[PDB]
Order: structure tokens, then sequence, then C-alpha cells
RNA sequence: GCCUAAAAUAGCUUAAUGCGUUGGAGUAAGGGUUAAAUCUGUAAAAACCUUGCAGAAAGCCUUAAAGUAAAAGCAGCUAUUCAUGCCCAUAAAACAGUCUAUAAACGAGAGCUGCGGUAGCAAAACGGAUUAGAUACCCGUGUAGUCCCAGCCGUAAAUUAUUUAUUAAAUUAAAGCGCCUAGCGAUAUU
């Protein structure tokens, strides 16, 4: 019997994985343009982008499952944290603040 | 005639003792209880009443020809000791004792406690 | 709060509950 | 002195299908023994309990000793003898 | 039981809660057919007929059924309660329609026999059938809602409806909105069936039935807000017996209810039985409604005579 | 992921057993997976009898199948088991994805390099 | 289901085994629980009392054991 | 990569119990109390071997909770969705804090509306006892309720005040708050 390489690729790929893993893989790829270097996963630009992507993916999730209150509370906490991070960047580092707003298509409403 | 093997079922539930004689297929041949012997509401709880009922059942069992029996006990009580001893001393051979007391895995809600 | 304090409040609460039930089915509430 | 399996053996064979292996952690009446008697770690205690419960759901185990299934011990030994003979011949 | 809190809440979908703009709209609750996907237009031309209203009058011209007449125009639909014609041919549901002559919904099904033209029929709509579904009958059909099979091929606990008393006459028993019957056991040549009224009866195993329930679960939530709403349906008002004069009703006199309540012809109406004690059909009824054994009903006055 | 199915079927003929197994296999293949192991154990005597509304089964035929497929395959397999009337009882359990952890692979790589470095 | 075989007609020996099975395999505990119902807050208090009695017995015999070990008392 | 007494969603297992349940066998009691009786049976009960149907709950593991689920709370099995926790390996040049005037969400049990279900238990109710009386405690029946889905209600003797430093705790000194000023007394007014 011959070896089936096409089967190995499918198993190692994202096809046979839960939905959450597949979504998270796409989130990392979407921040390849604003990251500082090939391995940056903690800069303020990357962190804010990942939080924004998570919110967008969660909107359809809770339209069907309207009773999972635990997940909503976690989302609400992250929602407020992101606002305070952007408030700090604007006051101290405007050029970084401008890039994040432009990339994610937000509005300049993060003053004090 | 006398080469008959039977089963004796003893039920004791803290208020009365019921003894039933059956064959090996489950068909009943005789049964006795303290009230059938002469012991009534308050006197049915005495060890003497259990012994008398056990003796009467043994007499009927011997008449029918059941000499070898197996005893199945259901419940926890003190009357079982006296009934079993009386059967052995009455001339009936006992080959096995089996306890089949049930145990719920959860089950139904019991009644409230008595505030006496 | 102590047991004595609970008992002192208990009597007054009972009286208020009794009066409200009496007025539950009256045209003109007694007050 | 009684046989005791190694923790490496438990982690490799703790499955609901291995009824024979799981029997070492059951009392003679068929109940689950506490951890203070099995001498197992907490993660291993949980696995053994779940394997037994799953086996009961699949009718591979009984929640307690049953009077109508007392001939199984004879059956298992008869099956074991045939299997050993077949493999030995092969 | 209707309560004004139910209308205020406006919760149940599929109902029209009319705002209390006028006295005749305050308590009115209807059914929203558009939200349910039910067609409320004209019936199929080849399966309908226009007929005059009878208003409860027989061929002698006298009133035999009181409090009828004076409604809207009447049109009748032809419904195939027995699907023995189309046993093997599958059918595709085209529409679910409303019929003012019944409380359930009707389904329009098109069949395409091989070598022939399409065939249209009306069927009583099962609980969970929509347009585009496929209905099948006869041997070799699955046990699913909308399938018609003989009682020999139906599980005990499966609800059924449109049951036939006779082998081939057609379904007659379970037809009303949101009703069903169950099978308890099957004997050599009969099955024990519990009817919607709670009666246990013997039915021959060669009869047929449809799996599922009837297709209207909002029947009991309707409230007619006006007298004229039921006038348009063809119902006329009735007068209380104690309001009439002595020559008209047994309750006619000035005093109210001088004698125990009875019909206009003097028969007690608060518990007196009307079924024949020696009815031939007693051989098929096991337990009557309420749990009364058949023998208790059959032999009740014979013991009193003795 | 990787799933394992254990099925208890009536002790019928081989043709009936083969048909039941084939239904599950095609369902996996259609969804876009593959099958790794197929095994049968023959007729076995159970701890207690399985009871149906008017039938008692003191023994059953047992077979197992291991397959890899998307997470939506579990519901499809469950539906097939319920529909088929030759199956008495079934269970589906998830298994670990890989036999070797990342740490174990790294140790093997390091050992190979040390041998090359010594050479 | 416990099966006790009677050997040489020694019925008393069989009865002793049955009592041992009930205590070891927890049959008396099930009967006690199902005699009447108690709330989870009242069941907690009941369990505390039983454990307290067990601990007192353990303490008492711990004192006796030490005396035996040291003074070699034949009790 | 694995784990979970976490939440939501969907399938599956039965020890016991109940009956206007099937067939066999058998005949006077069964049940309950300090002591009795009401009640269920002899027109065939309970007990015993079998048949059918049904609801709720989860023995051993099992122990605190050592999860702490934010609090209310949480362990029958399997899977999905999702959120945690563990190992091993990574990441950030500028950003992230405490507290809460005000505002919002979650929130036991009981209770209310609609829909489905109703075994066991049990307010109310009706009988039998006890007693000077028993309008209670005890015994026999027993409806709402307890259960499922969608709404309303927002109340508990509904945990130890929050944060920084030290500390096993403790103690010591500070930051931002809420509440108390003898008791007694409203269905006050808004
Ligand atoms: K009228
Ligand atoms: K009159
Ligand atoms: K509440
Ligand atoms: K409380
Ligand atoms: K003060
Ligand atoms: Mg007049």
């Amino acid at each position: 019997q011959n070896a089936k390489a096409h089967l190995v690729e499918k198993f190692l790929g994202p096809e046979f994985r839960p939905r959450i893993k597949q979504l998270k893989a796409k989130r990392l790829e979407a921040v390849n343009d604003i990251k500082r270097h090939e391995a940056d996963v903690s800069s303020p630009e990357v962190r804010v982008s990942l939080m924004t992507y998570r919110i967008r993916d969660s909107i359809p999730l809770f339209d069907e499952c309207k009773k999972e209150l635990t997940g909503m509370r976690k989302l609400e906490i992250m929602f407020n944290k992101r606002r305070r991070i952007l408030r700090g960047l604007r006051k101290h580092n405007f050029p970084i603040y401008s890039m994040i707003i432009n990339k994610l298509g937000m509005r300049d409403i993060y003053s004090d | 005639v006398l080469q008959l093997e039977g089963v004796v079922h003893i039920l004791n539930t803290s208020n009365n003792i019921v003894l039933t004689l059956t064959d090996k297929e489950g068909r009943v041949k005789a049964w006795t209880t303290p009230s059938s012997v002469g012991y009534k509401n308050a006197k049915k709880r005495l060890p003497v009443a259990a012994e008398t009922a056990a003796g009467e059942l043994a007499k009927r069992a011997l008449a029918l020809g059941y000499s070898t029996v197996a005893v199945k006990i259901k419940g926890i009580g003190t009357m079982t000791q006296y009934a079993v001893q009386m059967l052995s001393s009455s001339g009936i051979k006992i080959t096995q004792l089996v306890d089949v007391t049930p145990v719920p895995y959860g089950g139904c809600r019991p009644s409230r406690k008595r505030r006496v | 709060i102590t047991t004595m304090q609970w008992r002192k409040l208990k009597i007054k609460k009972h009286k208020l509950r009794k009066r409200r039930k009496a007025n539950r089915m009256r045209v003109v509430k007694v007050r | 002195f009684r046989p005791r399996s190694t923790h490496q053996e438990v982690t490799e064979m703790a499955d609901f299908k291995n009824v024979s292996f799981l029997t070492q952690f059951l009392s003679p009446a068929g109940r689950i023994q506490p951890r203070r008697v099995t001498k197992l770690t907490e993660p291993l205690q949980r696995r053994i309990a779940k394997s037994v419960k799953l086996a009961r759901n699949m009718a591979l185990m009984a929640g307690e000793a049953r009077l109508d299934k007392l001939h199984l011990t004879r059956v298992r030994q008869e099956e074991l003898h045939r299997y050993q003979l077949k493999k030995s011949v092969q | 039981k209707y309560t004004y809190k139910f209308k205020q809440a406006r919760a149940v979908p599929g109902l029209v809660y009319w705002k209390p703009r006028t006295p005749g709209l305050r308590h009115k609750i209807s059914i929203d057919y558009d939200f349910l996907g039910v067609y409320t237009g004209a019936p199929h031309k080849d399966l309908s007929a226009a007929v005059p209203k009878l208003s409860g009058r027989n061929n002698h011209g006298r009133i035999t059924a009181r409090h009828r007449g004076g409604g809207m125009k009447k049109v009748l639909r032809q419904v195939d309660y027995s699907r023995e014609k189309v046993d093997g041919i599958p059918g595709v549901v085209e529409r679910v329609e409303k019929d003012p002559n019944r409380s359930g919904f009707l389904a329009l099904v098109k069949y395409q026999p091989e070598g022939q033209l399409p065939i249209f029929k009306y069927h009583l709509a099962p609980a969970e059938i929509k347009a585009g579904d496929v209905l099948l009958s006869g041997d070799g059909a699955p046990v699913q809602a909308g399938s018609t099979l003989p009682l020999r091929s139906i599980p005990l606990g499966t609800p059924i409806h449109n049951l036939e008393l006779t082998p081939g006459k057609g379904g007659q028993l379970a037809r009303a909105a949101n009703v069903s019957a169950v099978i308890q056991s099957k004997q050599l040549e009969n099955a024990i069936v519990k009817l919607p009224s709670g009666e246990i009866r013997l039915i021959n195993l060669d009869c047929r039935a449809t799996v599922g329930r009837v297709s209207n679960h909002l029947q009991r939530m309707i409230n007619y807000g006006k007298a004229g709403e039921r006038r348009k349906l063809g119902w006329r008002p009735s007068v209380r017996g104690i309001a009439k004069n002595p020559n008209d009703h047994p309750h006619g006199g000035r005093t109210n209810g001088g004698r125990p309540s009875c019909t206009p012809w003097g028969v007690y109406c608060k518990g007196q039985r009307t079924r024949r004690r020696n009815n031939y059909t007693n051989k098929f009824i096991i337990t009557r409604k309420g749990g009364q054994p058949i023998r208790k009903f059959a032999e009740a006055k014979k013991l009193k005579a003795r | 992921p990787l799933y394992e199915l254990l099925c208890l079927a009536k002790p019928l003929g081989k043709a009936e057993i083969a048909g039941a197994m084939k239904i599950v296999g095609q369902t996996v293949l259609k969804r876009g997976g593959f099958i790794t192991e197929v095994q049968s154990y023959g007729e076995q005597q159970l701890a207690y009898d399985i009871r149906r509304p008017f039938e008692i089964y003191p023994s059953a035929h047992i077979f197992k199948m291991e397959f890899a497929a998307p997470t939506d395959i579990v519901r499809l397999v469950t539906h097939e088991m319920r529909v088929n009337e030759n199956v008495l009882r079934w269970v589906v359990v998830r298994r670990p994805r890989f036999k070797h952890t990342l740490q174990e692979l790294l140790e093997e790589v390091k050992a190979q390099e040390n041998d090359d470095f010594k050479a | 289901a416990f099966v006790a075989e009677v050997r040489d007609g020694n019925v008393d020996a069989a009865l002793a085994q049955v009592k041992k099975y009930r205590k070891t395999e927890g049959v008396n505990d099930s009967v006690r629980k199902k005699e009447y119902f108690l709330r989870p807050s009242l069941q907690k208090f009941r369990d505390s009392e039983l454990t307290y009695a067990k601990n007192m017995g353990k303490l008492i015999h711990e004192r006796v054991n030490w005396v035996v070990k040291r003074k070699k008392i034949k009790l």
C-alpha cells in the first residue's frame, strides 16, 4: 500500500479542528501588517487589534446563544479595558494612536 | 414427596414480619404473619410473635413436603434472627442465606420527620 | 443583631401583615 | 500481600473497555473503593471512576452483584481457556 | 380561560392583538395567517363547489337545527381522507390553506403518476408539514409525520390522527385542531387505542392512520370581540329558557327554574345519559370517558329492576 | 479530531453487521474524513440484559471504528445509530490528537544532533 | 446481593456474615438516609454530629493505646 | 497538547418507587400509634414470580469544597459550542492603576401569567385521636406548589468592609468611600 500525503496534510491543517481554533488562527494572520517584527505578539498595536477582532467574531455568536451570560460578562470587561488603553496612547503617543484608529476604522473619541 | 426444595421470603420493615413459602419457580404455597397467629396491633412487634409465626409456617411446609429451603431476607430488623432460628430448630434444613435489601441510586423524596 | 432584637421586630411585622390582608378585599382601605 | 498495579500501568490501561483491569479497584460487592484504599493520585482516581460509570451505561458492568448473572464467572473462564489454546496453536 | 392580562402582554407569536381603539376591538384576538405561511385565498377550482346555505332546515322545510343561518357565502372543499388511490406515488405539498368550515388546515398536494398528467388532492395537514414537503402512503413508507400506514406497522407510543374505524371507508376519528390518539397494545386482530376524549376502544388492525397531530395549535387562544363576528360565520342568537313564557319552555313561568334543568322537551340535562344501554357497539368499547367500565354502563338499570 | 465509536448490535448475521458498519463509514467519507481502524469482537455476553418494549437481549455483537473528521460528524453518526434498529447501544468518545508531545519530539531531535556532533 | 452459605448447619455463623456485609458495604447507611428527608442544611449538621462522635471514640482509644504500649497493660 | 463540581445546547443509562397494569400461584388480613381508630381488603388485597406504562432523582467514587463560579452557586454518562486552569516554549522602546458621586447588569426559596407534565413529597382542605379545651404537635387521604419552556417580581440570618506596605496571622501607618449620634413611635406627605 502507498502512503497518502494528501490525508496527512488535511489532518495537520485546520480542517479537523474546533471553530474557536480556526478563528484564532485568522486573527493572528490579520495582524501581520501592524506588528513590529515577525514575532511581536505583545505590542500595543497587536493587543488592541486582537481585542477588536474578538469582539467582531462574538457578535454573531451571542445572537444565537442569548443565555450564555458568563461569556457576555467577559466580553464586557475586555470592552472597557480597550477603551482605557486607547485613552492612554492618545495622551502620550499620538502617532501610534493614529495608526491603530486608521487600520481598524475607528473614530477619534478617546479623549478625557 | 419430601424431596422438595423451596424458598422462604422474610420481609421485615420495622413494624411487622411477613414470611412466604414459594417453590423454585416463584409460586406461593403458604404464608404466615403474626396477626394470623393471634398477635395484634401492639403485640405484633414482640420476638415471641415472630417465633410463633415461624413455627406455624414450618409446620405447613413439612406437611407439603418441603424439607430443604433457602432464605431470602429483605430489610433490616431484629425479628429475622428469631424467625430463622425457629425454622432451623423446627426440623427444616437451611442451605443458604441471601440478603436482597434494595438500595436506591437517588430515588424518591421520603416523607418529613416526626416532630414528636 | 441579637436574638432579642429580632424578636422585638417580629411582633410589629406580624401586625402590619395582618392589617394589609384585611384591606386586600375592601372598597375603602382602613388607614 | 495483594497485587498492586503501577501508576504507569493505570494511565496506559484505564479505559472503560478493560473491565478485567478495572475490577481491581472495586469492592467484592462491586462498589468503587475510596482513594485512601486504592493509593492513587487525584487525576487517576477520577479516570477510574469515570471508566466504571461509562462501562455501567454500556452494560459492560453492573452497579451491584446480581443473582441472575452468577454463571458469568464460569463463562469467562471457559472463554479464556479457548483463547489461550487458539493462540498457542497458532 | 381568557384574561385581559393575556391580551396586554401580547406574547404568543402568530396572533393578531388588535389595539383597543373601539369598544368592539378591546377584547378581540385573531390569527395572523401571513406570519404562519397559511394561504387564505380562493380554493382550487377542480376541488371546490358553491352550494346554498341550508340554515338548519330539512327537506320538509322545518327548522331541525336551531340558531343557524344568515352568514356569508358558503363554498365547500373536497378532501381525500383515505389516500389509498395514490399509495405508491409520492406527493409534493404546494400550499397550506385555511378553510372556514373546519378548525384544522388543509394541504394541497400534487402527484405525478408515471405516464399520466399531474393529480391534485386536498389532505388534512399534519402538525409539522410545510410547502415543499413530500408525503407518502402505503407499504414501504417511513414512520414520520404525514405518512399513512396500517395499524400493523405503527409503534405503540406514536401519536396518530385521522383514524379509520372501517378498513377502507376513510379516516373519521381524530380530525379537530391539535388532537391525536395513541396505541396502547395490539392483540391478535385488534389494537387498543385511546381516543382524544379518553375512551379506550378496539379497532381492527387493518385500518389506517396518519402519523402526527392536526395542524392548528392556536385554536383555543381566539376571542371574538363582537356579536357580529359570529353572525358573519352563520350563527344566530338564542334566548334563555327562563326568559320565555310557560307555553314556550318548561322554564317559562315567572319564577326562575321551578323544576330541575331540562331540555325544551323536558329531559334532564345535568347528567342523564342518552346513549342506548343495549347498543350493539358495546362489544368494542372497553372503558368509557371518565373511566367507567362498559359493563357498569350496560347493566345499571337491570340490577335496579331486580 | 480523532473519534472512536463502540457499537453493541444484535447477534445477527454477518451481512447485517457489515451493512450497519458501512453506513457509518460512508457518512465519514462523505463529510470529508478517513477511517483508521476497523475491528470486531464477535458475540459477547453482557453484565445485564438489554430490554426493549417486548424483547430481552442477554448478548450482543460488538465492533469498533476509529476515524478522523470535522466536529460536525458526531451528530451525523448519532442520527444513524438511532435510525438503525439493529443497533442496541452506542457511545462516541474523543481521543488525543497526537501520540507524541512536542517535548518528546524535541528530545529525539536533540539526541540525533548530539550523535552527529560527536561523530 | 450477598449470599452466605451454611456449613454444618451453623446458621449463627451465616447470620454473622450477613451483618458484616451490611456494615462493610453500606446497607445500613442507605436505610438511615431514606427513613425520612432532611434539607441539605440540616443534613450537614447531622453529618457533623456523627463525625464528632467518631472522633471522640478515636481520641479515647488513642489514650488507651499509649498506656498499653508503654506500661504493657494486658487489657 | 491536556484538564475542568464553570455556563449554554443536544443525545443516552436505571437502582428504587407508584398504579381503576397483564398472566400464574395462594387466603385473611394490610397499614399505623404512648395506646387506638379513620383508611385499604376478603365481591380475592398485602406478601411471591412475571407484563406494560410513567415521572422525578442521581448509591459507591465523595472530601473539604482544596472550583472559588463575582455573588446567587456547582459532582449520572457522552458530545458540541464557549470560558478557565495546568505543563512546555515564546512576546512588548513610549500604552494598562486604586476607589466610586452617578448609572447599569446578574441575582436562592417563596409568589404571579401563559404552555406542557404530574410518580414521590406536601401549604390549604376534609376525617380519626390526644386534651379541661387542641382551633397545634401525632395518624389517614390530599389540591396548589415543587418539574419543562417563555415572561414578570428583585426580596433573605443574600459570606469576612475595599486598596497599598509589613505580617503565618496579627500589629502599625496611609488612600478613596458608605453608615451611626439614647430609646420609643406612621401604610404620614412626596
Ligand atoms: K342567551
Ligand atoms: K317557572
Ligand atoms: K428569586
Ligand atoms: K434566608
Ligand atoms: K456609633
Ligand atoms: Mg316577559
